[PDB]
């Protein structure tokens, strides 16, 4: 992440032939790799025989009880029961009740032991990719960067400061605020500059039909995350998860609420937690359940305010980093002359503002281009609250 | 996004919100461009609106 | 789509160059006045940078194409006027009339004669009239001509000015940030001759402007961080004389200049040495000039400066070479007791206090290896004056008990105790030497040389040690005598005492691993000339190691010093000097990988790293060359520690993924000492690699193997949070993992993070970048642990003393002359600053805010405020002499 | 009269400014990540290995024993059996899934072990059967037996005097001295519900009874009793209330009794249907016929109005512990406790603290405690001094509490 | 949940129906005043002409009686009763008691009367604050305060309006302990309080001061442009 002249410089053409040179020399090195090889023994007639001693449409059943006399019990998908032995080559140390196992046809015998057994719905949010740029990338927020730092990296840093005072860092955090301040950027360059794995979970994600399909995903959540690094997980849009837990007179209602009650019950329930930190996100904050709103859940709340004459100075500064500025603008214009607008709104206006240079043939950015850009993006919000009766 | 209690509609809220987010959330989307057309425009809602 | 009717453009100036040849013959007039009314009238519709699109250049060639190329050749009696119309309106639109094969033919209109100073035309436009087009030529048509036919026609004749007035245009017209399109356009035309380009461009940077020299001036350092072999020997030269000759910031030479002394011409470095004593005003830029020249990147210095001037400007030299070096001893016993250390902890034994209930009881531990590792409780922790009168009695009962190996080793800790001293080091040795006994002695006057290590004052030149050497009959008095004093005159090039001590090699007396370390002793003292080192070491090596299929004592330990005694430098001599000097079998061709990248410490030279794979990739090997691919693997470990990280994200990458991932005895057995070389800084990627493959311990290979990738590491100093490894590895390791072999070990693993509470600088980084080796003192001991029985025996020698080339921590002490003042400086994290705006905040981080001696760290060019101006060489470099002037109300 | 585009004016855009390293820096961009691609599908290196053990100690198995034990060994099924009948075998076996067979016995069986209602394994050919087995055991209710002690000392639930005294009473004290209930004549409470505000404690004194318990506990997981399938919610419910009447004095915690059952209603002709009858059948396994005895019920919610009243009938649940709010002994008492493990100064008093938390519960007295300490490490101190306190009550309840009486405060001094 | 009523208390403590009646002060112009030794001062912003109307009528600043001034926020209704009103009470003072009216006098009539005016249910409160400033009580510079509530209080330099919170915080880093003589000096703080304005367009103060002994002295926009040059002219020592 290392491109920093930002510009048509040399440097990034030279410093991306760099990159060029050692991933060309990685694959040609591998590729040696899988070249040069004359060792050829193929088991040893030990794992040979073995894969061939296996039935070749190997199949999936499940641990009911343990017999230890070689010959134990297991189930299949639709309960067919079978007396089957333990045909070699498995550890009777990591096979429980629940585990799941690997079977024949002909004779059904058990010859491995499935691992990991993750339902794939899970596995569709983990993140793999840093999307966007890091902390450099927003416009001036370091009040609340700082808040966050010390949640999420700082303990997964350096925690030789906590144990001089045996305080354990907080766990839960929310972000609330007006729609469009950097709610979903923040969570972005968490994920970027981190080192532990990442969880994305978009609001209505966890429910299902099947009325126990709901609470059972989030069980198979947390668990894959505690088995895995100490990490932490990202659950987006908690309005459409919790509302103040009212009993009523609809059905499916309560499949709703109960999956979001169990929540509160992995999340801070029983006796342990892990290292797993859980980050959340809303627009309005007073129609939550006061449950989960708690300490113990939740200990940090972090407002998100509009911006202000200051910052905002930043908003339009990096939003105007690679575009052919014209000398005649003033960014302070528009900013101290209007007092009232989103960081999402400045993405729009340079946007906007780009789109009427080609519009009138041109490739510098003008004042003229600012004035009608910022007329243009501004008239989707209503004319007005009271007349002048306050003085 | 109106009240709870036994009015307004959550299940309503439960499809937008995931509308509200297949094109803003963690992951954003490139070569698919939304088209929405309807009348009545000050009574949708103002997250979708920004 | 609203066509038609204002269509002016689109239609006269599409019908009067079609009636240019209807009016070039018979029409004297509308030949010349109309092709003047076209050619003012597009150079006007081009001249603002508000309408790209032109109403003419991409509206008259779509016939004036097949025009101009029967309108400029078909003409065949061109005027002296008329061409200067005809070039001067037709050379614009050629980027654009012309495809992606323009760049054969920018000449066809052009180069038919350039009509007078084209800029006239060009002047207040950037680059849309002929400065894209001008680099379209230098990058394409200049380098065929220029690729052997330098010195030609036209093509380089009038492209030279031509160069030059475009080159003094970019710094013209804006004065924008196309300052650092200039090397843009000087790299590329004349990649090879870029001097002869750079000679022009220096003088004319000369007289362009004294506050735009400087981003510049970084831009060049910033290209001069990799390039090719010739082009880091070209433009590090051409980086010198800017601020000797427009500037005189020239505060920046003596490490700066180390850069270019070893590429160029050590003589020439010796020349800017002689341009410090040149520039002898007055004393503050001075000062911080040589205070870098002792131990900061060299020593070597103190014959220079004893000329005419011996008052106070010649006498800063024993000042410089002592007198700072004790100023710096006086950082360590006044400040250093003053912030946090009194003179034993000694208590990380001590923190193994809470293991004895875990699991019921303790007291179950008694191996006699671990007293090996007792000796560490009282020895790495009393670095920088951890004097210690009876709490050396846990030395004082094991040195007497037992352990002869270790009553060196334990004789040899009393050096690392009293370090950087030479005002009372031999007295405290004294006491504790006279025992008559060999082991005893051997490694107390091996201390020697480490009390001493760094003075290269008159303590021991031949005093000691030699007297030392010469009671030889016998064991490691035979040993041990040679290692001390070539260790503490590492940073010198005497001759003397190197030919004092090139009979130990001459010799002949067969004691192995004496010479072995006799080339390591010779090695640590010189890195350039005195072949005859060379000479010295190959003759017993022809003479021994050619009768003998066996050890590597033979061959981690002799060609290392020829090595030494040749690194840095990418020339490839000196890899037609050795390899063909020791034409031989192969495995005495296990020293070809040696000399050919000792020398090629840092750069860029991506061709010499794919032959660092692509001869021994993998072959499979059935056990004969194993040794050879670890050390070829061994070299790929430097090369990659100081592109100043460009590298380093994919050094990790690669021997993350190849060795460890599909290797074998490469991977599983030695590639793990590429992160105990990498960085000693520490951070959870790599911090959190090695353990996935350490607490998978995989035992059935002869596990210290896996253990010695333990030991190394915990080769990452400024201690850290990692005692959670490391001490939940040792509960698992005391009766798992077998404490007969390692037990040694693992708190060696422990007790070397917190060695003191500072000074973990051993990582070959000053001021930005530059070396200061420190490799030749390191480098030993990743090339001695290869692999085993130097647990128990012979590497008992390195594995306590091997580096010790400590150069001090922190950027905290003021010396304004009577050493009074403080700061307020501010650490953060360090600069990303390339070229953005004017001017560019240098970091980030500004929440820690100290005054005075704190600390170091990772990335932190530490800056300061409150208008003191800071102004003595403004990179920094922990000795800033800090001025004082406020002139800005 | 706006319209600015035409192909050919396509052509000025893409040559004007940096035609020289336009395209030579994007393609280099480009083909590094089909690199990206290229090096991942060269290495394939997923491995999934699993099942096989370490290879050194199988050798004497898989060498004819392993083909010694394929054809000669038996793919037989377990089944039940109904009943038997007189001088013949006549044995009546289901499946539950497949059919129900009538079949003989084999050879190898002894005829007075095939007692009904017992687990035989039964060949796949004529259905004989072989081998009788041990019976079955519910295999969800071995993974809810907690068999671990969380560590809570009764000296950590201070505040609450009172509410462990009535606590005390019905689960600790008759498993320790059963004797003056019978020699005064009264009966011990079987059932405890714990309501009150979040955060208040309920958690705690469940946390710390499992910790001095000496008998059988049962954590019970909610949202088990919620199923796919129909009935078999309530299936989970008898082998709790069956495997309880083996040993002696277990105890069975519930917790958040809310999600599984809270009102029976129909007017809209369906819902939570499945739900209740898992929640009707807890009903008549509390009382009912055949009383449970030595069976002690705790439950726990925090919405307590919501609950069924079938629920409500003491009976099933007795002692209504509730938690509130302590006053000002209780507070100074939990900062007592959640400080004194923490490097503080020693000079500090903690009952102004208490005057400043007027509505609080113990867990926000504990995040005032964990955020004194990060603004030391704001600054760069190692122990804590008053105003590290005094700024970290108004960062927790001031800064969420109120806003307008503050600064407009000018109607109370 | 419970308010919606000046009667009922909150399960804390609070009448949130007398809170809610603070937060329509925050709505209105910013108006600032100091008192000094002799001359006491009072300014208000944000004036806004709007191009096709007389100015004359929306005046913020009035006299109670011949030596006391009036300066308000909130909304324009409520006002004018509360004004028209204090004439009255200032002026049928003097009939029964024949001295002139203390400044303390009327803040505590207008204090009283917004204070039933609170108590009974069916009556909105007073939406409005006010500065009452007079040196009128014997030769001695006084202002006062009011609040919705109803408690008159004291304060030596105030802010109120959209905007108070930094004004007064500016003031207390501001006002010096050093008594400020030479009156214009005292004015020339109120000119520098009000430059931190919403907008600080300059030619949107109304800058009215007192001298004690003659009547109220409106400023002009021609010495109060001076006073802004001045201003500008301490600002070049910057540099
Ligand atoms: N402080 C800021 N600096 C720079 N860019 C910003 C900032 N705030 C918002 N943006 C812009 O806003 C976009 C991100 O939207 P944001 O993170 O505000 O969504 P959100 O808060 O989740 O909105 P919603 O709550 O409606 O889902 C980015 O494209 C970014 O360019
Ligand atoms: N009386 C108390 N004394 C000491 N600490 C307390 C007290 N009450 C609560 N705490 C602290 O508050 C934290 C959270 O309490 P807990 O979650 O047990 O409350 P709860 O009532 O069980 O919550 P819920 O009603 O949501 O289940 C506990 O970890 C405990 O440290
Ligand atoms: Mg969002
Ligand atoms: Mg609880």
């Amino acid at each position: 992440p290392l491109v920093t002249p930002h510009t048509q410089c040399r440097l990034k053409l030279l410093k991306l032939e760099r990159i060029k040179d050692y991933l060309l020399m990685e694959e040609e090195f591998i590729r040696n790799q899988e070249q040069m090889k004359p060792l050829e023994e193929k088991q040893e007639e030990e794992r040979s025989k073995v894969d061939d001693l296996r039935g070749t449409p190997m199949s999936v059943g499940t641990l009911e009880e343990i017999i230890d006399d070689n010959h134990a019990i297991v189930s299949t998908s639709v309960g067919s029961e079978h007396y089957v032995s333990i045909l070699s080559f498995v550890d009777k140390d990591l096979l429980e009740p629940g585990c799941s196992v690997l079977l024949n046809h002909k004779v059904h015998a058990v010859i491995g032991v499935l691992m990991d057994d993750t339902d794939p719905l899970v596995t569709v949010m983990k993140v793999e990719k840093a999307p966007q740029e890091t902390y450099a990338d927003i416009g001036g927020l370091d009040n609340q960067i700082q808040e966050i730092k010390e949640s999420v990296e700082l303990p997964l840093t350096h925690p030789e400061y906590y144990e001089e005072m045996g305080i354990k860092p907080p766990k839960g955090v929310i972000l609330y605020g007006p729609p469009g301040t950097g709610k979903t950027l923040l969570a972005k360059a968490v994920a970027n500059q981190t080192s532990a794995t990442f969880l994305r979970v978009v609001g209505s994600e966890l429910i299902q039909k099947y009325l126990g399909d709901g609470p059972k995903l989030v069980r198979e959540l947390f668990r894959v995350a505690e088995e895995h690094a100490p990490s932490i997980v990202f659950i987006d849009e908690i309005d459409a998860i919790g509302t103040k837990r009212y009993d009523s007179n609809s059905g499916g209602e309560r499949e709703i609420q109960r999956t979001m009650l169990e929540l509160l019950n992995q999340l801070d329930g029983f006796d342990s937690r892990g290292d797993v930190k859980v980050i959340m996100a809303t627009n309005r904050i007073e129609t939550l359940d006061p449950a989960l709103i708690r300490p113990g859940r939740i200990d940090r709340k972090i407002e998100f305010p509009l911006p202000d004459e200051k910052t905002k100075k930043r908003i339009f500064q990096i939003h105007t980093s690679r575009m052919t500025l014209a000398d005649d603008v003033t960014l302070d214009d528009l900013i101290m002359a209007k007092d009232d607008l989103s960081g999402a709104d400045i993405k729009a206006i340079c946007t906007e503002a780009g789109l009427m240079a080609l519009r009138e043939r041109r490739m510098k950015v003008t004042n003229e281009d600012f004035k009608k850009s910022k007329e243009n993006v501004l008239y989707k919000k209503q004319e007005g609250t009271p007349e002048g009766l306050y003085l | 996004r109106l009240e709870g209690g036994s009015g307004g509609d959550s299940e309503v809220q439960r499809t937008m919100l995931e509308l509200l987010n297949q094109l803003d959330g963690f992951e954003a989307t490139k070569n698919i461009k939304v088209i929405m057309a309807t009348n009545r425009i000050d009574i949708l809602d103002s997250a979708l609106l920004r | 789509m609203e066509e038609g009717g204002r269509d002016k453009a689109p239609v006269q100036p599409q019908q009067s160059p079609a009636a240019a040849p209807g009016g070039t013959d018979e029409k004297p007039s509308g030949k010349e006045r109309r092709d003047a009314g076209d050619k003012d009238k597009e150079q006007e519709l081009s001249e603002e940078d508000k309408q790209l699109q032109d109403e003419l250049e991409m509206l008259v060639e779509r016939l004036g194409e097949k025009d101009t190329s029967l309108y400029r050749p078909a003409l065949e009696e061109l005027r002296r006027q008329i061409r200067s119309s005809t070039t001067s309106m037709t050379s614009v639109p050629k980027p654009l009339k012309f495809l992606r094969p323009h760049y054969g033919k920018l000449k066809e209109i052009y180069e038919n004669m350039a009509p007078g100073e084209n800029k006239r035309f060009a002047a207040d436009i950037i680059s849309v009239l002929a400065m894209t087009m001008s680099g379209e030529r230098e990058c394409l048509k200049y380098r065929l001509v220029g690729s052997q036919e330098e010195l030609a026609s036209w093509g380089h004749e009038y492209v030279r000015h031509l160069a030059g007035e475009v080159a003094k245009e970019w710094q013209e017209l804006d004065d924008a940030e196309k300052v650092q399109r200039e090397p843009l356009l000087t790299l590329v035309k004349e990649i090879v001759p870029y001097n002869m380009a750079h000679n022009a461009e220096h003088e004319a940077c000369d007289l362009l402007m004294e506050i735009e020299q400087v981003d510049m001036l970084e831009k060049d350092i910033d290209e001069n961080a990799y390039a090719k072999v010739c082009l880091y020997l070209t433009s590090c030269v051409n980086y010198v004389p800017e601020p000797e000759n427009s500037a005189l910031l020239r505060c920046a030479l003596g490490v700066f200049r180390k850069f270019s002394r070893f590429p160029e011409a050590l003589r020439l470095a010796l020349m800017l040495n002689d341009m410090e004593l040149v520039e002898d005003i007055f004393t503050s830029c001075k000062d911080v000039v040589v205070q870098k020249q002792m131990a900061f990147m060299l020593g070597r210095h103190g014959v220079f400066l004893e000329l005419s001037e011996d008052v106070e400007e010649y006498e800063d030299l024993t000042e410089i070479m002592s007198n700072v070096q004790l100023n710096s001893n006086f950082l360590a016993l006044a400040r250093e007791l003053d912030i946090m250390e009194p003179k034993v902890p000694d208590d990380i034994y001590k923190t193994h206090l809470e293991n004895n209930r875990f699991g019921g009881s303790g007291s179950q531990v008694d191996s006699a290896r671990m007293n090996l590792a007792s000796s560490f409780v009282n020895g790495f922790v009393n670095a920088a004056f951890g004097q210690d009168k009876l709490l050396t009695d846990d030395g004082n009962k094991w040195l007497y008990k037992n352990k002869d190996h270790g009553m060196l080793s334990a004789a040899a800790s009393l050096g690392m105790i009293l370090l950087w001293d030479v005002d009372g080091g031999l007295t405290q040795i004294d006491k504790y030497l006279y025992s008559s006994e060999d082991y005893i002695k051997s490694g107390a006057l091996l201390a020697c040389g480490i009390v001493n290590s760094g003075v290269r004052n008159e303590c021991d030149p031949a005093l000691a040690l030699l007297s030392d050497y010469v009671l030889h009959n016998s064991n490691t008095m035979r040993l041990g005598s040679i290692f001390g004093l070539g260790l503490a005159y590492a940073g010198s090039n005497r001759e003397d005492v190197l030919t004092l001590l090139l009979p130990v090699m001459g010799d002949s007396k067969s004691s192995m691993e004496v010479a072995g370390v006799t080339a390591l002793a010779c090695g640590m003292i010189a890195v350039g000339s005195c072949n005859g080192d060379v000479t010295s070491t190959i003759l017993q090596t022809i003479m021994e190691k050619s009768e003998t299929e066996l050890k590597d004592t033979y061959a981690r330990w002799l060609p290392l010093g020829l090595g030494l005694n040749h690194l840095g430098k990418g020339e490839a001599i000196e890899a037609i000097l050795a390899a063909l000097e020791v034409v031989s079998e192969p495995f005495r061709s296990f020293a070809n990988t040696l000399v050919d990248v000792c020398a090629y410490a840092g750069s860029g030279n991506v061709l010499k790293v794919q032959q660092l794979l692509h001869i021994c990739s993998e072959h499979f090997d059935s056990k004969e060359k194993e040794e050879d691919k670890d050390k070829k693997e061994k070299k790929d470990k430097d090369k990659k520690e100081a592109p100043a990280d460009m590298g380093a994200h994919q050094g990790v990458a690669v021997l993350g993924i190849a060795l460890i991932a599909m290797g074998e005895e490469i991977g599983a057995e030695m590639a793990l000492r590429t992160f105990g070389h990498l960085l000693r800084y520490g951070e959870p990627t790599l911090r959190r690699a090695v353990p996935l493959a350490l607490a998978l311990i995989s035992v059935s290979n002869p596990r210290l193997n896996i253990l010695d990738t333990l030991s190394k590491f915990s080769h990452d100093a400024d201690p850290e949070v990692s005692y959670n490894s490391i001490f939940a590895m040792g509960m698992v390791g005391s009766g798992t993992n077998n404490a007969r072999l390692a037990a040694m070990l693992r708190q060696l693993a422990q007790y070397h993070a917190k060695d003191p509470n500072n000074l973990f600088m051993v990582r070959l980084a000053q001021g930005l970048t530059h070396l200061g080796k420190g490799t030749l003192t390191l480098c030993p001991y990743h090339s001695d642990r290869q692999l085993m029985s130097q647990v128990a025996v012979a590497g008992l020698l390195t594995v306590l003393v091997s580096f010790l080339d400590v150069r001090n921590i922190i950027l905290g002490k003021s010396h304004y002359v009577l050493y009074g003042l403080v700061a307020a400086m501010q650490p953060r994290m360090l600069v990303t600053f390339d070229e953005e705006l004017r001017p560019l905040p240098v970091s980030v981080r500004v929440g820690q805010a100290v005054d005075v001696v704190g600390q170091a760290g990772k990335p932190k060019t530490i800056t300061g405020f409150q208008t003191h101006t800071t102004p003595v060489l403004l990179a920094h470099g922990e000795r800033a002499e800090l001025a004082t002037e406020e002139f800005l109300p | 009269p706006i319209r600015a585009l035409d192909e050919g004016d396509i052509a000025l855009l893409k040559t004007y400014g940096q035609s020289t390293y336009s395209r030579q820096i994007k393609q280099v961009e480009d083909d590094i990540q089909q690199l990206l691609k290229k090096i991942n599908e060269l290495t394939g290196i997923k491995e999934s290995d699993t099942g096989l053990a370490p290879p050194a100690l199988w050798d004497l198995a898989a060498d004819k024993q392993t083909l010694q034990s394929e054809q000669p060994l038996q793919v037989a099924r377990c089944t039940k059996i109904i009943n038997a009948d007189s001088e013949d075998p006549k044995y009546i076996i289901n499946v539950k899934q497949f059919a129900k067979f009538v079949v003989d016995l084999s050879d190898q069986v002894a005829p007075t072990d095939i007692e009904e209602g017992m687990r035989v394994g039964v060949d796949r050919n004529k259905y004989q059967i072989h081998i009788p087995l041990p019976p079955k055991i519910d295999p969800t209710v071995t993974m809810m037996q907690v068999e671990e002690k969380p560590d809570v000392t009764y000296s950590d639930v201070g505040g609450c005097k009172e509410q462990i005294e009535k606590l005390r009473e019905v689960v600790e004290t008759p498993l320790l001295h059963p004797e003056r209930f019978v020699n005064l004549g009264i009966e011990p409470p079987k059932g405890v519900l714990l309501f009150g505000p979040p955060g208040t404690g309920k958690t705690l004194c469940a946390r710390a009874v499992a910790n001095r318990t000496d008998a059988c506990f049962i954590r019970v997981i909610g949202s088990e009793l919620v199923q796919k399938y129909v009935g078999e919610g309530a299936r989970m419910v008898r082998e709790l209330f069956e495997m309880a009447r083996t040993k002696k004095a277990c105890l069975i915690f519930f917790d958040e009794i809310d999600a599984i059952g809270g009102a029976r209603f129909d007017d809209g002709a369906g819902g939570d249907n499945e739900v209740q009858r898992t929640m009707l059948e807890l009903i008549n396994q509390l009382d009912g016929f055949d009383p449970r005895g030595n069976i002690k019920v705790l439950m726990a919610t925090n919405r307590p109005d919501t609950l069924d009243p079938a629920l409500m009938r003491p009976g099933r649940l007795d002692r209504k512990i509730e938690f509130s709010l302590p006053d000002l002994e209780g507070r100074t008492h939990i900062f007592k406790i959640h400080a004194r493990s923490m490097s503080v100064e020693r000079d500090i008093r903690f009952e102004l603290l208490a005057r400043l938390c007027p509505n609080s519960t113990g867990a926000e007295i504990r995040s005032v405690c964990t955020e004194a300490g990060m603004f030391a490490i704001r600054a760069r101190r190692k122990i804590a001094t008053e105003k590290d306190f005094l700024e970290a009550v108004n960062k927790v309840i001031k800064s969420y509490a109120k806003f307008s009486a503050t600064p407009r405060y000018m109607t109370y001094n | 949940s419970y308010d919606r009523a000046i009667t009922v208390f909150s399960p804390d403590g609070h009448l949130f129906q007398v809170e809610y009646a603070q937060e329509a002060v925050k709505k209105g112009s910013t108006a600032v005043g100091v008192r000094g030794r002799d001359i006491v001062v009072l300014g208000v912003e944000k004036k806004s002409v709007a191009k096709l109307q007389d100015e004359r009528t929306v005046r913020k600043i009035c006299a109670l009686d011949d030596n006391v001034c009036m300066a308000f926020a909130g909304l324009t209704a409520d006002a004018r009763i509360v004004i028209n009103r204090a004439r009255v009470e200032c002026q049928s003072h003097r009939l029964t008691v024949e001295d002139p009216v203390t400044v303390e006098y009327i803040t505590r009539y207008i204090a009283s009367l917004k204070q039933r005016y609170t108590q009974s249910n069916g009556r909105r409160p007073f939406g409005i604050s006010a500065l009452i400033v007079g040196f009128d009580f014997d030769g001695t510079p006084r202002l006062y305060q009011t609040d919705p509530s109803g408690t008159y209080h004291a304060w030596k330099a105030n802010a109120i309006g959209r905007g108070a919170k930094s004004v007064r915080e500016f003031l207390e880093k501001n006002y010096t302990d050093e008594a400020i003589e030479t009156d214009d000096l005292t004015i020339k703080l109120v000119i520098k309080a009000l430059l931190e304005v919403v907008q600080s367009g300059g030619k949107n103060i109304e800058l009215a001061v007192m001298r004690r002994d003659q009547s109220l002295k409106i400023l002009n926009p021609e010495e109060i442009e001076k006073y802004v040059a001045e201003i500008e002219k301490e600002k070049e020592e910057n540099e």
